[PDB]
RNA sequence: GUAAAUUUAACUGUUAGUCCAAAGAGGAACAGCUCUUUGGACACUAGGAAAAAACCUUGUAGAGAGAGUAAAAAAUUUAACA
RNA sequence: ACUGAACUCCUCACACCCAAUUGGACCAAUCUAUCACCCUAUAGAAGAACUAAUGUUAGUAUAAGUAACAUGAAAACAUUCU
RNA sequence: UCUCUUACUUUUAACCAGUGAAAUUGACCUGCCCGUGAAGAGGCGGGCAUAACACAGCAAGACGAGAAGACCCUAUGGAGCU
RNA sequence: ACCUCGAUGUUGGAUCAGGACAUCCCGAUGGUGCAGCCGCUAUUAAAGGUUCGUUUGUUCAACGAUUAAAGUCCUACGUGAUCUGAGUUCAGACCGGAGUAAUCCAGGUCGGUUUCUAUCUACUUUCAAAUUCCUCCCUGUACGAAAGGACAAGAGAAAUAAGGCCUACUUCACAAAGCGCCUUCCCCCGUAAAUGAUAUCAUCUCAACUUAGUAUACCCACCCCACCCAAGAACAGGGUU
């Protein structure tokens, strides 16, 4: 580690889900290869799975660029501007299908330590504690061992 | 951004004038304080038991033998009191102490070798700056107005006094000369160990106790003598003849006050209080004030019987 | 650092600046027992005597 | 005695870069009123002292050519003379040194 | 402890100290201006001041002749001392030599100084000069002096 | 009550042990002493005995800014008298 | 009464806290066969992985700018002096 | 030599300038007391102390450094000699 | 036989010591087969002190002369990167003994290399209260039959210890130094007694209470190039009128 890595407080993008839920995933870029065993799992994902996946999520733009490459990759871009690049080199159809769905659920914020598992903007409703909360008032507000007039 | 001194920019015609100009001002200020009882003196309380009066700041001239009527050769130290004045008074409440503190200076020095803060202090007091300033603990009935000069007549023969001054500094010295260790023999096989401390601690502790006698700087520290009596007082030159030797070299400033020893307590009944005032004295003191047992040089040769 | 925020005074005299910024006087932990001369006659007479001394006892 | 452990650079920087080890800036530097070069307030100007030595060396070379050997020191005063000059009224009975050069401005004839 | 020590420790010993100063003094008599390390110049300056005093005693004095014979390794300078240097400072009673500091030599960065006899025939050294009386600071003190003299005469 | 055991095949490795409780030897009804036996712990984690290989609590492995518990804090102030 | 564990429970996931030794599941880089063509796949092969052997070679720190080392004097650099 | 050391000179020394090593070094942001522990703690427990910081001394500690030291024992390890 | 067999030989001395009190001396106080001096013993007390020599490697011890006393110990049987290397310990040799010899020895004798440039910790003026003996006086007093012979208080002198100084003396000379000179200031709580209950006397009270012994001094400000300095390794410090 925690000391050796940065950290952030729990938060969302523009208070997602407060009035409506907005899918933070914005773009998917797949780079598969026509020839190459490294993309065997990725090619099967494109042939049967990405078509049905695009049906479920209309707000995410999916690009399938078929070019020669040794390591197929999936690039996910989010609304907040963070870009997450992942490699699907030699992965089964099920492993790719689960990984892509995980990217859809994330908001794009950095995957680092979160200081608190809770975040509230109005933690106090009856008044935040102050040292005079539980102290009774004295007549004329006189101080201890103080004489007036 | 470069420092400067008083006569850096002065021409050949101005340097003698500046030296003479400031010299005349010093003479005037010292000669304008010789009348303390006329320039609104503070009340003079009578002597009381348990009262402490202020001391002086003397300069060690040298040593001179002195013979008594008993025929014993006693050596005394000539302490010259020159340009001794009271600078300021601090009350017991402001002192944060049991006794009231009084400031005394001595040995008028140049005004060109002092800081601005010190110089402006003497500007309002109308006195030339003093080299060494000592603080004396006195009582409420011994207060003295600032600017009042002091003389060697403040003490009398037969009175025991305490002299404080810095000892002669011998620089860095080994244990043999600083603490008097025996050392090692020069012969019988000794190898590069003749004046070394040797063992400094035991092996079990694995450390050296604080305060262990080790080589270091010797001298140049304040040491106070006690139980030194005055055999002779000279009024013309303001010289105190203090028995024995006193800490410090020749021409060094010393702090002089009454003896703190219990055997010499409550002996100031016949001594001047708070101090002697030559301006208002009804009769001028003799040239020299001796002790009962002192055989003066003018007296004939002592003939024991 | 905590010892710097602790102020001790041998007597009841307190400097004005320290006295002018006090807030609450914490109660004393131990309740001071009353001396025999501080009891009023109402409480002394309320407490019953347990024994009757003989009239011929010098005491 | 040999070191028990190796002293780190962090310890060394505190020792090597201590203000005591560092060079102290000097405040006694001023410009020479004659030539304008730098000099210290308590030290003669290097440029001015150099031109005196160059002229002094030339004068002493002339003296050697007149004595013509060691152990021939004269018992009279010496006078340095330049082009366009003649011995003065007070420079009588002395050893004159002729210089084939104009008298320097800083050299004041007395 | 070195209290009251006025003489420095130079050379290979007390005897070598005299010989080193004797060579500097002899070279000072012949050339009337030499440059040397500051400490050796300052130590030799005392002998140069008192050497003229023996020269004022006259060349007929046996004691003065021996001091000249000893302190002057070159025998040709002895006639010069009693016939040039001594007559030169007949009116003066002391301070025959002036000592000034010069830039340190490049060989060992040693503190150097130049010592010369006053009134020599050599070009004047660039002696340090105090600020002129026409400066702003001097004129203010000059004006103060005039009023003080005028006030005293009143 | 439970789920191991034996045989077959293939070889490696460990055996200069400690301390505690208990029974008994040698020493001196000494030793952090030596030598057997039974059992535990230790060389496997954690909590508690102040720090703690051997005492007590407790094991099968992760995350939690939840909860219930285990062992777990020394006591003691003493002389009248026929 | 409370405090109190990696014991237990709770939400979730579970192959994921022993020496020697033994059984495995994977795997870096390299070469070859065939692919692959911003550096990969399946196989074969092997000089196949170094926080440690007062290891070997090379670089550079530490002790350390420390120990230690050196030029007789003046000067016209002719010369003279010690 | 010592009771009983002292003074002085020279070298060394320290400072300025030039040149510039060696043993040593797990990492150190490198305290005292008491206790504890593989039985002798700068690092563990409990107390106390504590702005940073160079230079010069000192030699109690770092079971200080330097040659697997000497000293006893071991090896079905050597050699000399009788 | 637990730690140390990948650089502590051990003993003793020199140097400087810190600590314990189970106290050798100085201090206070009970008992005594304590008249007084001397003694013995017990409680309290570790502030201070605890010698110089002959043979011996010595520790120790013997006796020599003293002292108020010449304490018992611990500390890596203190201290050896401070020193010594005499005894023991490696190579030589001899005497005596053992062994056929090589060679050996709890013995005697002679000789025999003791390294280190301080990296780290610690420390480098505890700003300053001193102890003791002798002589004298009390006093030839109390005591005792005499012989003998004291308290306490005061004085003087001397010594050491601590801290200074150079007018003399001395080593010496703008100075340093001692062999020389000067100064040195608190109680100590072991007990001895009153009043007085528990326990109407008495009883000094881990009953309430009373009585005897139950601190001061030193240090304190804020131009500087350079020179000088009784200041100083450097730095710093003082003076420069
Ligand atoms: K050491
Ligand atoms: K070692
Ligand atoms: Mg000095
Ligand atoms: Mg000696
Ligand atoms: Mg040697
Ligand atoms: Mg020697
Ligand atoms: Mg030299
Ligand atoms: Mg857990
Ligand atoms: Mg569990
Ligand atoms: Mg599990
Ligand atoms: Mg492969
Ligand atoms: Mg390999
Ligand atoms: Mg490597
Ligand atoms: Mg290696
Ligand atoms: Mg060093
Ligand atoms: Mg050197
Ligand atoms: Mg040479
Ligand atoms: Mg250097
Ligand atoms: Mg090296
Ligand atoms: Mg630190
Ligand atoms: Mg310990
Ligand atoms: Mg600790
Ligand atoms: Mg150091
Ligand atoms: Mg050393
Ligand atoms: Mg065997
Ligand atoms: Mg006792
Ligand atoms: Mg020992
Ligand atoms: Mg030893
Ligand atoms: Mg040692
Ligand atoms: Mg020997
Ligand atoms: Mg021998
Ligand atoms: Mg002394
Ligand atoms: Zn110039």
């Amino acid at each position: 580690t925690a000391r050796g890595t940065p950290s952030r407080f729990l938060a969302s993008v523009l208070h997602n889900g407060l009035g409506r839920y907005v899918q933070q995933l914005q773009r998917l870029s797949f780079s598969v290869s026509r020839d190459g065993a490294s993309s065997r799992g990725a090619r099967e994902f494109v042939e049967r799975e990405v078509i049905d996946f695009a049906r479920r999520n209309p707000g995410v733009v999916i690009y399938v660029n078929s070019r020669p490459c040794c390591v197929p990759r999936v690039v996910a871009e989010y609304l907040n501007g963070a870009v997450r690049e992942e490699s699907i080199h030699c992965k089964s159809v099920e492993e790719i299908s689960t990984l892509v769905q995980k990217l859809a659920d994330q908001s794009g914020l950095d995957v680092i330590r979160i200081r608190k598992p809770f975040h509230t903007d109005n933690p106090s409703i009856q008044g935040q504690w102050h040292p005079f909360t539980n102290k009774p008032t004295t007549f004329r507000g006189l101080r201890p061992r103080e004489v007036q007039d | 951004k470069s420092g400067t001194w008083w006569d850096e920019h002065l021409s050949e015609e101005n340097v003698p004038f500046i030296k003479q100009l400031v010299s005349d001002e010093d003479k005037a200020q010292l000669a304008s304080k010789l009348c303390p009882l006329k320039d609104e003196p503070w009340p003079i309380h009578p002597w009381e038991p348990g009262s402490f009066r202020v001391g002086l700041i003397a300069l060690k001239l040298g040593m001179m033998p002195l013979w008594t009527k008993d025929g014993q050769k006693h050596v005394v130290t000539l302490l010259q009191v020159q340009d001794c004045h009271v600078l300021k008074y601090t009350s017991k409440e402001n002192c944060n102490g049991k006794m009231a503190t009084l400031s005394v200076g001595g040995k008028t020095v140049s005004r060109f070798r002092k800081a601005t803060s010190i110089l402006e202090f003497y500007r309002e007091l109308g006195l030339p700056p003093k080299q060494t300033v000592k603080i004396f603990n006195i009582t409420d009935n011994a207060a003295i107005k600032p600017g009042t000069p002091l003389y060697a007549a403040h003490f009398r023969p037969g009175q025991y006094v305490d002299v404080t001054a810095k000892t002669i500094g011998k620089g860095f010295q080994g244990v043999m000369k600083r603490w008097g260790f025996k050392g090692q023999p020069a012969t019988h096989g000794q190898t590069k160990t003749h004046r070394r401390p040797g063992a400094v601690a035991t092996g079990d502790i694995g450390r050296v106790w604080p305060g262990t006698k080790m080589p270091g700087k010797m001298g140049n520290i304040y040491r106070t003598e006690y139980g030194l009596k005055v055999w002779r007082i000279n009024t013309k030159h303001n010289i105190i003849y203090v028995n024995g030797s006193v800490p410090g070299h020749k021409n060094c400033l010393v702090k002089v006050k009454d003896s703190k020893l219990p055997a010499y307590k409550d002996l100031g009944k016949n001594l001047p209080f708070p101090t002697y005032f030559p301006d208002g004295d009804e009769e001028e003191l003799p040239e020299d004030l001796y002790d009962e047992n002192v055989c003066q040089p003018g007296a004939p040769s002592i003939t024991f019987a | 650092t905590m010892m710097e925020r602790l102020h001790l005074f041998p007597d009841e005299y307190i400097p004005e600046d320290i006295l002018k910024n006090l807030v609450e006087e914490l109660p004393q932990p131990r309740k001071i027992p009353k001396r025999l001369d501080e009891y009023t006659q109402e409480e002394i007479d309320a407490f019953p005597r347990l024994w009757t001394p003989p009239e011929d006892y010098r005491l | 005695a040999a070191p028990k452990n190796r002293r780190t650079i962090e310890v060394n920087r505190c020792r090597r870069r201590n203000p005591q080890k560092l060079i102290k800036v000097k405040n006694n530097i001023d410009v020479c009123p004659e030539c304008g070069h730098l000099k210290q307030k308590h030290v003669l100007c290097a440029y001015c002292y150099e031109k005196v030595c160059k002229e002094t060396a030339e004068i002493r070379r002339q003296i050697g050519k007149q004595e013509g050997g060691p152990f021939k020191a004269p018992t009279i005063e010496t006078v340095v003379l330049y082009t366009g000059e003649t011995p003065s009224e007070q420079d009588q009975g002395k050893r004159i040194i002729e210089r084939d050069r104009k008298r320097p401005s800083w050299f004041t004839q007395n | 402890i070195s209290h009251g020590r006025v003489f420095r420790r130079m050379g290979l010993g007390p005897e070598s100290r005299i010989h080193l100063l004797r060579n500097l003094l002899t070279g000072l008599v012949r050339h009337e201006r030499i440059e040397a390390p500051w400490a050796r110049v300052d130590e030799m300056r005392g002998y140069a001041e008192k050497l003229i005093d023996y020269g004022k005693l006259g060349d007929t004095n046996e004691r003065a002749m021996r001091m000249a014979d000893f302190w002057l390794t070159e025998k040709d300078l002895i006639p010069k001392l009693f016939q040039v240097l001594a007559p030169r400072y007949k009116d003066q009673t002391g301070g025959y030599t002036r000592m000034l500091q010069i830039p340190n030599r490049s060989l060992d960065r040693a503190k150097m100084a130049v010592i010369e006899y006053k009134g020599n025939c050599l070009p004047p050294l660039p002696l340090p000069r105090r600020d002129s009386h026409l400066t702003l600071l001097n004129q203010l003190l000059q004006g103060l002096r005039q009023d003080l003299r005028q006030s005293q005469e009143a």
